[PDB]
C-alpha cells in the first residue's frame, strides 16, 4: 500500500482542497516524524516536539507546549505520529499569504480545531489560542468576535462558524 | 554519492517532457566553458538559472505547461526551489552515469542503523526524569536529526 | 416603605426603556453594517461578472 489507504485518502482529500500537491510532503513529515520518534513507538515526547518545533519554525516554548496540549486530545502526555502529520499540514508553511486563506479553510469539519471544549462552542480562550497560533491583532480579533456573537452570549456555534469561515473566503476570493 | 539507478534518476522526470540528459549535458558544457572562461560563482548561477528558464522558455503555443513553468520561473523563492531541485537531480545523475556505487555507502547505514538502535533504547528506558545524560542524548539525537533533515 | 418603592419601581422603568433604545440603536447599527456588506459583495459579484463578460 501508498502508506496505509487511510493516508492515501487524506492526501486525495488535501489535494482536492489545495491548488498544490507538492511532492511527497507526507512522506516527508512521516521521515520527519520517524526522525523525531527516537523508540519508533509511534508517538513523540513533548521535548522532542519542542525541539522539532523550534528547529523548524522557531516558535516560543510556551507556544509550543500550548500547541501541544491542544493537539494532544488524549492527554497522555505525548503526541502522536497522526496528530504531528496532522499539525503539520495545520501549519503548511505559515508564514506565506496563502497560509493564511488556506487556514480559512481549514479543514472538513472546520469547527473542532478552534473548539477546545468540544461542546459545540468557543469560548475566549479557544480564540486567544487560536491568535497565539495564527498571527492576528487583538482589536481584529475581538470585532471578530463581536461581528461573530449575533446573540451576545460569547459562543459560536457550528454552522455560524460555517457561515463566518464561508464569508471570509468569499471576501478574500473578491 | 546518491546511490540510485542511473535510469530512475534521468528518466524524464520534468512535466514539461524535456529530456533531463539533454538538459545535464547543456549545463555541464556551460560550467565547462565558464571554468575556462573563469566566471564567479554568481555569474555561473546566473547563467545557470537563465539556461533553466529557457529550457522551460519553449514556444508557449506548444502546450500553456511551459507558460505556468516560465512564470513560476519569473519569482524568487519558487524559482530558487526548483534550481536546487534540478541542480540535486542533475549531480546525483552525472554521478550516476560513469560509476555512482561504491564502498562507505555500507558504512553510513550502519551507522544510521546504530544511531537508531541507540536512540530507541534511549527513549524506551528512561529511570530518571530529571536526569542530565539521557536528557542531553535526547536534545543530541534530535540536533542530529533537525541538521539531518 | 412608599418612598422606597415608588422611587425602586420610577427607576427601574426609567432606565429600562433606555437599555432597551440603547440595544435599538446597537441593532440598527448592525444591520445597517450587514446592508452594507451584502451591497459590496453584490457590487463587487457584478463586477467580476462583467469583467467575465467584456473579457
Amino acid at each position: 500500500m501508498k502508506l496505509t489507504p487511510g493516508c492515501f485518502l487524506w492526501y486525495l482529500y488535501m489535494d482536492k482542497i489545495y491548488c498544490l500537491l507538492s511532492l511527497r510532503n507526507v512522506k516527508a513529515l512521516m521521515v520527519y516524524f520517524h526522525l523525531l520518534d527516537v523508540h519508533h513507538r509511534n508517538t513523540l515526547n513533548d521535548v522532542l516536539f519542542f525541539h522539532f518545533l523550534q528547529h523548524v519554525t522557531n516558535l516560543n516554548k510556551s507556544q509550543i507546549g500550548m500547541i501541544f496540549d491542544l493537539l494532544d486530545w488524549t492527554a497522555v502526555g505525548e503526541i502522536g505520529f497522526d496528530q504531528f502529520y496532522v499539525l503539520i499540514c495545520i501549519l503548511l508553511a505559515h508564514q506565506d499569504h496563502l497560509e493564511d486563506h488556506f487556514m480559512y479553510r481549514h479543514s472538513r469539519p472546520v469547527f473542532e480545531l478552534l473548539d477546545l471544549d468540544g461542546e459545540m462552542n468557543i469560548g475566549a480562550a479557544n480564540f486567544q489560542n487560536y491568535r497565539f497560533l495564527f498571527n492576528i491583532k487583538k482589536q481584529e480579533l475581538r470585532d471578530l468576535f463581536h461581528d461573530f456573537d449575533i446573540t451576545g452570549d460569547r459562543l459560536l456555534n457550528y454552522k455560524e462558524f460555517k457561515l463566518y469561515t464561508i464569508f471570509c473566503t468569499d471576501k478574500s476570493i473578491d | 554519492t546518491a546511490n540510485v539507478s542511473v535510469s530512475d534518476v534521468c528518466e524524464d522526470f520534468d512535466e514539461e517532457g524535456k529530456s533531463v540528459r539533454n538538459r545535464i549535458r547543456k549545463y555541464s558544457q556551460t560550467i565547462s566553458i565558464r571554468d575556462s572562461l573563469n566566471l564567479e560563482p554568481e555569474e555561473i548561477q546566473q547563467q545557470a538559472r537563465r539556461e533553466l528558464e529557457l529550457c522551460h522558455g519553449r514556444s508557449l503555443e506548444h502546450g500553456e505547461d511551459h507558460e505556468e513553468s516560465e512564470t513560476s520561473l519569473a519569482s524568487s523563492t519558487s524559482e530558487s526551489l526548483i534550481f536546487s531541485l534540478w541542480k540535486p537531480h542533475r549531480t546525483y545523475w552525472t554521478e550516476q552515469q560513469n560509476r555512482l556505487p561504491l564502498p562507505l555507502m555500507e558504512l553510513m547505514e550502519t551507522e544510521v542503523l546504530d544511531i537508531l538502535k541507540k536512540a530507541l533504547i534511549t527513549y524506551r528506558s528512561t529511570i530518571g526524569r530529571n536526569h542530565f545524560m539521557t536528557k542531553e542524548l535526547q536534545g543530541y539525537i534530535e540536533g542530529i536529526r533537525k541538521r539531518r533533515n | 416603605n412608599m418612598f422606597v418603592g415608588v422611587m425602586i419601581m420610577h427607576t427601574e422603568d426609567s432606565m429600562k426603556k433606555f437599555e432597551r433604545d440603547l440595544t435599538l440603536e446597537r441593532n440598527l447599527a448592525i444591520m445597517e453594517e450587514k446592508q452594507i456588506i451584502l451591497k459590496r459583495q453584490q457590487e463587487e459579484v457584478n463586477r467580476l461578472m462583467n469583467t467575465q463578460k467584456s473579457g
